[PDB]
Formats: structure tokens, C-alpha cells, sequence
DNA sequence: AGCAGCTGCACC
DNA sequence: AGACGCGGACATCAAGCCCGCCGTGAAGGTGCAGCTGCT
């Protein structure tokens, strides 16, 4: 909505025991006095006029700038498909995201490996992120959610395995190629000191372990 | 009030620690995930291997890297200290 | 009328970064051929020649004043041994088009400051910028701590007008001195050309030599890298060079016109002058003689300065840069 | 409060060259400019543990099977031809000028207090006492460190270029003058006159030094060694490399700065031992001492500080430590 | 003397 | 054409600098009240 009117949500979510029965106040019973301390013409006024507007839609619209593309059908025909942005599910996404960081568990479960040790568990680091920043200035343009995550899209990586490999050389120098310039070669290390750290272990449960040894190879 | 260690739980992920046949190696990971198969990357000193001393120990070669982390790449310690202010501001928010 | 948000100015007199090579004292001539001079990475073992701090004071570690041989490694660039004269050469374009910004906000401001720089080209013209450019070329002031006791420095100009020589001035640095600006015919036929550069009646690019003659062996000085070892120094193709901003520092000194006791010397031309080496910022905000009060006298207020301050305010033009709000 | 520059930065004067060697015979010192060079070579040596072990850990059976056969070393060394018996050491040397002035500082305050002391200090005595001590350290070849230790006759030659070609010529025997002693002589205080022209600004000094030392047939020259870091230190590969600069042995030009700057005949230990060199904190970490300490207040930096800031000046022979200090350059400063 | 467009403005 | 050897060894030491700083300008929608051109 209008970047002015957001202290009416502001109020709306004030946590008086809970905001979804004040946001969504279908239930209330002892706020409608509340709401006005005059009469209860006016106090049932306000409360259709807060809880009715919530649920409103005008017309189905998309305006020459948001995205619409056609979408071929089995036999014959299109279907148009607007889609839309999925705020809720992006908030939820970067809350995972920032409860396995910067949480107590994380924190809890670093100290130990910052010392070598155990613990009830582990952890996880979530590399190749991407920023994408929707407010320019202000964002509370676009939404409270894109408030309270200001700019901050939080993109996961659908990256190709080779990207980040440019290099240009030719094996003029060494006589044997598999040796070197092969292990000096970015991606081969990882799975050659892997190979090394998985071709010494136990062979009780050999039917998982022998289908990744053999993969990695 | 942020301490040495609150940095050096953020900064500890540059770090792989290998056990090779003498003793236990180290080497500093770019991508700052532990020296992983797919996501990452860790740079190998120039003979190729990994930029660490033989420590016997594993708390010796993993002060050796976060102390060597401190002292040399600063960048990394910068990068560590970013997130370890917004680790304490979560705990302000909730 | 107001300044505008974005004003931004491109660089004129543009160097490039000077290369450096080594011979023999009367092959100045045929010094076409001369091996170029090669930074070597030295290791060298010292002392504790710093102040002790508040911890290493102590009793018992008072041994770094004592047992310190410091253990050093550095970057080192000398003469050969059978050479005695350092040649630094680099490029100097000068363009044209002095007073036109390359991005502005508000067009009326554009339309003031051209009008202004339009003014000042009529009545006062490049002859006074041109002249202390051409002596600060004429000089070697581009070798800065390689000039310090050489017994003998020669620069020589060369105008490159198709792909070859035009016009060669051949001028002896030592004569001509680092701090006041005199008269010579040929350097007021540089200082016409480079005004004709400089005001857009033709195109100048111009090489410029300079052999400072060191003597056997010594120690020749590049330009030392700034790092964000703790020695190294510049180098391009395995040759030492010096910076191109640092051979335009050397010839951006024309600034005899500031606030503070001007009997010393010029300095470069800066937005508050400073000389950060010498930790002191002369023409501060204080005092009404910085660039930014002056321009904004002269072109919204219709205040204009003294002429030594248009001149300070055109080389700051030319200089370049980002004036705005 | 006038407190001092935290960046604070003086260059050097008596900027020297890498000393070159070569071989000849006596006798032949006068027509020395196509004189065969000196090379360095390696010698694979076949030695017996001959060295303090580390008997904490160690069995004492590998340690009697170790000191019983030998270890093989690769050494580089330096000899004389078969039949040379001179050594040449050739370098030049610059006498610059601009004593007190401050390549670098943060406060002009500063600086001109500190341009006003210096200025002080050469108008109301020259620089007489400090070229006489540098001329000292030019006419005997202290240049020449181990090789003329025991050599038998060692003579050096000053020549002053003056364009390209000479323009006064000394010639000095450098065991007759001292090591340690400081005389008196005519040709020694007219090359103390022109190095102290030198360091007044009123003109430029290029010197050519030459020095040959007579050694004998066959002998060990000493060139100078060099500071593997962190590239040879791992498991002892190479055990000594000797400095050359391009097929001719070469002695470093730190080291001809050390063998010029040794005029310190004040401290507050026992000076008669012997001259030692201009450091702050004057140190000679090879005799694992440090003369002039923080402790005792006649350092570099507790004189310079009394001096101008304080406008307290110590003694003679203390300030022209600390301009000998001035003279040899370094980076100073307060955080 | 009454409409539709435009611009400056208020607020978060 | 058929061959180009075995045996043993490859040091231990002390150190690794200081200081000052790190550019700014523009990158905003939504809706309302009043002015102005037009009729």
C-alpha cells in the first residue's frame, strides 16, 4: 500500500496478545468499546472500516510492466500466466537462511569446531549467495516485508560447476601431463584429496560408500 | 564487546584441516565453506599442496591457520567481522 | 543558478607512466637500444631503529634493542655498473577543452560556467598555465628523488605530429631552476604550443626524455606501490617505471598564488592545497581563497577574483574532477 | 604543547654502490680496468658431524651411528686465481647534502623547530668532526671487512669525478692509519674538506673508491652472503650462497654503509673498546649488545626530543651523534 | 463562472 | 649382440619495523489540495 498509511498496519499489528485477532479482528468482543469510548455506532464503524478493508481486491490487473507469458497447451491453445512475486515464501526462505547463520545454534556449534570437539550437532554455511536490492532508497515503497528485509532478495546459486574456471595455459613445459598440470588443475584436487580421505575408511556399510567411490572415480 | 573468539567462529571456515601421512596439514579455503568437493575452493601453495606446517596435534595446525588467518589476510578477518556483528544483532532482535 | 548535484570534469594533460633505462653519457643520441632497469628483490638484515612501545619496554623483553637483527626483504632498483646516466621517458598529451564539464544536473549552471571560462579565454588566455607547464616539463622536476644529485640532467621534447619528429627543444634542467619561473625563446615556443593544445587549435602529443647522469652503480629510484615485503616497487614488462600521477604531480606545481607566506615555493594544484607530505593544507576553507568559494563567487554570484585566482580556478578545471554539492 | 610528527622520515647521504671484485697481481694496480673478475662457485664437501646435538630425545645409538659417518653439504665459495694475489674492490659514492631537512612530516610546527635547531648547530660548528671520521673510514679499508683481516698490504685510491673523468687523486696505505685511532693527517683533512663541501650543499660529490688488497695465490676471497627467507629454510637444501650480480662477486652496498658509518666513539658503556656504528639504540647484534639503551638517557630519541622540543642541547660530541643519525636517515615518529 | 490536467507537497 | 654396480651420509643458531589516511553527487511512490488553461 501508500508508504504513509503504514502506521495504520503499525497500529493494527500492535501485539495486544496477539496480532492476528487485532489485524484480522473478526473475534473481538471487549476491543469494539475499546476502539471508541463514546458510543458503539462509531466503535462498530471503525472496526468494519479496519477489518473489511483487508480483504479487497478492485480488478484483476497486470500494468504493461509486469511479466505475462504464454504457455503452450498439449493439443493446441496458450495460456497467458501472469505470475507474481511470493513475498511470504521469500521471507521464509531468508529466515532459514539467516536462523542457520547467525543463530544460537550455529553459534553454539562454531565454538566447538573453532576448537575441535563434539557437541550434540552441526552446521551448515550456505555459500554463493546473491543480493537483490528492490528498494532503491526507500523500501517501503514496495512492501512492510521488503521493510523489514530491506532490499535483501537472498538468491541461492543455480550456478554451472565450471563457472568461476577461467584459464588459458598449454602443457609446453612438463613432459608427463597426468601428473602435473592435472593435480594443479582447480577441480581435480577436490576430488582426488577426497578420493584420499574416502579410500581409508570402513567397509561395514560398503553399499553406500562403494556406489560414491565409484562415482567419484 | 565483540571478542577474539566471536570473531573466530566466523572466521574458521577459510580453514581446511587434512591429516596426511605424517601429521596434520592445513591450507586457507577462498569460498569459506571448509575446502568442499563442489561449492568450493582452496588455494594450493607452490611441489603443490596445501599452505600449512605439519603440527602434530589438530588444535596446533588449527591455531597455526586461524593465527596465520589474523595475522596475514586481513580481508577474511573483515568478512568475519561483518557477520559477527549481525550474529550478536540477531540476538538483539530475537 | 545553483551549483549543480553531479559536476564532474575530465583530465587534460594526460602523461603516461615513465619508463626507465641506463647507459653512457655521450650516447644520448643513439640511446635507442639501452637496457631497461630491472627491480631486484634484495633481503637485507638491520636492527630495531624504532621507539619502543608501552609493552616492549619491559626488563625482560628489552632483548629486541638488543637481539634483533630484523630480518628484512625489500625491493631494490640500481645502475649497472658501466652506466652512469638514467633515461626516463613517457608521452604527454594535452587536449583541449578546458572548461566544458563531461556530466551536469542543471543546464542554466552549464550555460553560467561556460560563459564564465568563455570570459576568462577572452580576456586572460592560456599564456600564464602554458608557460609554468612548459617549465616544469623543461626542468625535471618528473624526476623527483633522481634529481637530487645528479651532476648533469638534459630533457629533450620531441613533437609527434604524424608518427615522427616535428620540433625538438633540447633544455638543460640544472640551469633552469625548480622555483620561479623565468624567460627563455624556446620555452615560450613550448609555451605556444602547449596554449595551442590547451585552447583546441591543434593536437599535441609529445615525447619527453630525461637523462639525469647518477654516476656508476647507484640507486635509482621508481615509484614505490601503495598496498591495501612492505617494499615494492613499479614495474611494467619487467622494466621500472614511475606513475603517470606522479609525473603529473610534477608538472601540475604552478601554484605561486596562495594564502599562507608564498615566498617558499610553489606547490600542486589541489581543491584546499595541500601537501600531505608536509602535513599542512594551505588555502583552507577558512580563509575565502579555496577553489569551491571562488567558483561559486565567480559563476553564481558574478564575484570575480583576482587574476592569480582565475588562474588557480582554470588549473583546477583542467585537473579535473568532482565539484558538486 | 609542540609534541613531535608522527610521520617523520630523513633520507640518506653517503648513498654507496655494490662493491665489485676482481683479481690481479701486484704491481699491476695502476693498469687495473681489464682485470679478470671474481666468481663464485659451488664445492660439494664431504664433512663429520662436528656440532652440539640434541641428546634430550634422541637415542644415543642413532646419535653414535649419526657423529660416525659424515653428512655431505653443498657450499658456494670465492678463491683467487693461481696466479693472483690482489684483490680489487671498486665502488663509488655519493656526498649529497640537505642535512636536516625532512623528506616527510605531519607538523610544519615541527619542522621548522627542527630546521631552526639543525641550522643552529652547522652555523656555529661545520661539518669538520664528521667527514674527518668518514675520510678516516675511506683511507683505511674498513670497506675491505675479512679481506683485510690478515692481508699483507692493502692500499686504497680515492679519485674525485668530477665530470666524466678525474679531477684530484689521493692514495692511502690503509695499515698505516688505524682502525680505531683518529690522527692527523694532510691528504686525509683535504678529502675531509671536500666530503664536508659535499655535506654542506655547496656542490656535488662522486667518488670513485677503489681498494686492493694483496691476500697471495690461491687464496679465499669473502664476498657477501645472503638471507634465504622462508624459501631455504625448511630442510637445509643449499647451505651458503654468496652475493654476485652478474658473474663477478660482490659485496653489499649495506655493507660498505656499515664500514663508512662506524665513527661512534661516544656511548655510555666503556668507549675505548672501540668504535662501533650510528644506530639509534647503537646496537652490534653480532656481539649480542646494545650500547646507548633506552635506559640511561642517551639515545637517539631522548636527545632529540630534549633538543627541540625542550630547547635543552646535551654535549658536543652527543649532538653530533644524533647528526650523524640525521645523516645516516630512517623513519621516525610518535603514534 | 464551472471542469480536467498539472505541479508542488506530506509522509513513511 | 649383450651388457651399463653396489655401500653410507646429506648441520644446528639467533632474530622478521614503524606511521598517517581510505571521497560524494543521484538513482521515491501514493494520493491530495490548490493553480491554471479551457469553455
Amino acid at each position: 500500500g501508500n508508504a504513509a498509511a503504514l502506521d495504520v498496519f503499525k497500529f493494527l499489528s500492535l501485539q495486544y496478545q496477539g496480532k492476528n485477532l487485532l489485524n484480522w479482528l473478526t473475534e473481538d468482543s471487549a476491543e469494539a468499546v475499546q476502539a471508541l469510548s463514546d458510543n458503539a455506532e462509531q466503535a462498530r464503524e471503525w472496526r468494519q472500516a479496519f477489518i473489511g478493508i483487508t480483504a479487497v481486491k478492485g480488478a484483476p490487473a497486470s500494468h504493461s510492466l509486469a511479466k505475462q507469458l504464454y504457455f503452450p497447451l498439449p493439443g493446441s491453445g496458450y495460456h497467458l500466466l501472469a505470475p507474481l512475486f511470493p513475498t511470504s515464501l521469500v521471507h521464509h526462505v531468508h529466515a532459514l537462511l539467516r536462523e542457520a547463520r547467525f543463530g544460537d545454534a550455529a553459534k553454539a556449534a562454531r565454538e566447538a569446531r573453532s576448537r575441535q570437539e563434539s557437541w550434540p550437532h552441526g552446521f551448515s554455511e550456505y555459500p554463493n549467495l546473491a543480493i537483490q536490492k528492490f528498494g532503491g532508497t526507500k523500501p517501503q515503497n514496495i512492501s512492510q516485508l521488503n521493510s523489514e528485509r530491506y532490499g535483501e532478495n537472498w538468491l541461492l546459486p543455480s550456478l554451472p560447476p565450471h563457472w568461476q574456471r577461467q584459464d588459458q595455459r598449454a602443457p609446453i613445459r612438463h613432459s608427463s601431463v597426468f601428473e602435473h598440470d592435472f593435480g594443479r588443475s582447480p577441480e581435480v584436487s577436490r576430488l582426488t584429496r577426497t578420493l584420499q580421505r574416502l579410500l581409508a575408511k570402513t567397509r561395514h556399510n560398503n553399499f553406500t560408500i562403494r556406489r560414491y567411490r565409484a562415482q567419484l572415480v | 564487546t565483540i571478542s577474539k573468539t566471536d570473531i573466530d567462529c566466523y572466521l574458521q571456515t577459510y580453514v581446511v584441516i587434512d591429516p596426511v601421512s605424517n601429521g596434520w596439514q592445513w591450507g586457507i579455503d577462498e569460498n569459506g565453506v571448509g575446502g568442499a568437493l563442489h561449492h568450493g575452493r582452496v588455494e594450493m601453495v607452490e611441489y603443490f599442496g596445501l599452505r600449512g606446517a605439519t603440527h602434530p596435534t589438530e588444535k596446533e595446525a588449527m591455531a597455526a591457520a586461524l593465527g596465520y588467518l589474523w595475522r596475514c589476510r586481513q580481508d577474511l578477518v573483515a568478512i568475519a567481522r561483518n557477520d559477527a556483528i549481525e550474529a550478536e544483532k540477531y540476538r538483539a532482535k530475537a | 543558478l545553483s551549483t549543480a548535484s553531479v559536476l564532474a570534469f575530465e583530465r587534460k594533460l594526460d602523461p603516461s607512466d615513465a619508463l626507465m633505462s641506463a647507459g653512457a653519457w655521450a650516447q644520448r643520441d643513439a640511446s635507442q637500444e639501452w637496457p631497461a632497469v630491472t627491480v631486484r628483490e634484495k633481503s637485507v638484515r638491520g636492527t630495531i631503529s624504532n621507539r619502543l612501545k608501552t609493552k616492549d619496554r619491559d626488563p625482560a623483553k628489552l632483548d629486541a634493542s638488543i637481539q634483533s637483527p630484523n630480518l628484512q626483504t625489500v625491493d631494490v632498483a640500481n645502475l649497472p655498473s658501466d652506466a652512469d646516466t638514467l633515461k626516463v621517458r613517457f608521452t604527454l598529451r594535452v587536449l583541449g577543452g578546458a572548461g566544458t564539464p563531461s556530466a551536469c544536473n542543471d543546464a542554466a549552471y552549464r550555460d553560467k560556467l561556460l560563459q564564465t571560462v568563455a570570459t576568462y579565454v577572452n580576456e586572460q588566455g592560456f599564456a600564464e598555465l602554458a608557460r609554468r607547464y612548459a617549465h616544469n616539463l623543461a626542468n625535471a622536476r618528473f624526476l623527483w628523488r633522481n634529481r637530487v644529485g645528479a651532476e648533469a640532467v638534459e630533457v629533450r621534447i620531441n613533437h609527434i605530429r604524424q608518427g615522427e619528429v616535428a620540433r625538438t627543444w633540447r633544455f638543460d634542467a640544472l640551469a633552469i631552476g625548480l622555483r620561479d619561473f623565468k624567460a627563455d625563446a624556446e620555452l615560450d615556443a613550448l609555451a605556444e604550443l602547449i596554449a595551442s593544445g590547451l585552447s583546441g587549435s591543434g593536437h599535441v602529443l609529445l615525447e619527453v626524455v630525461a637523462f639525469a647522469r647518477i654516476g656508476d652503480g647507484q640507486e635509482v629510484f621508481p615509484s614505490q606501490e601503495l598496498i591495501l615485503k612492505s617494499k615494492t616497487l613499479y614495474s611494467v614488462r619487467d622494466a621500472a617505471a614511475i606513475h603517470s600521477q606522479k609525473i603529473g604531480n610534477a608538472l601540475r606545481t604552478i601554484d605561486t598564488w596562495y594564502p599562507d607566506e608564498d615566498g617558499l615555493g610553489p606547490i600542486a594544484v589541489e581543491p584546499y592545497g595541500s601537501v600531505t607530505s608536509q602535513g599542512k593544507a594551505y588555502r583552507q576553507p577558512k580563509q575565502k581563497l579555496d577553489f569551491y568559494t571562488l567558483l561559486d563567487n565567480w559563476v553564481l554570484r558574478d564575484e570575480a577574483p583576482a587574476v592569480e585566482q582565475q588562474h588557480y580556478v582554470i588549473a583546477n578545471l583542467i585537473r579535473g574532477g568532482v565539484f558538486g554539492e
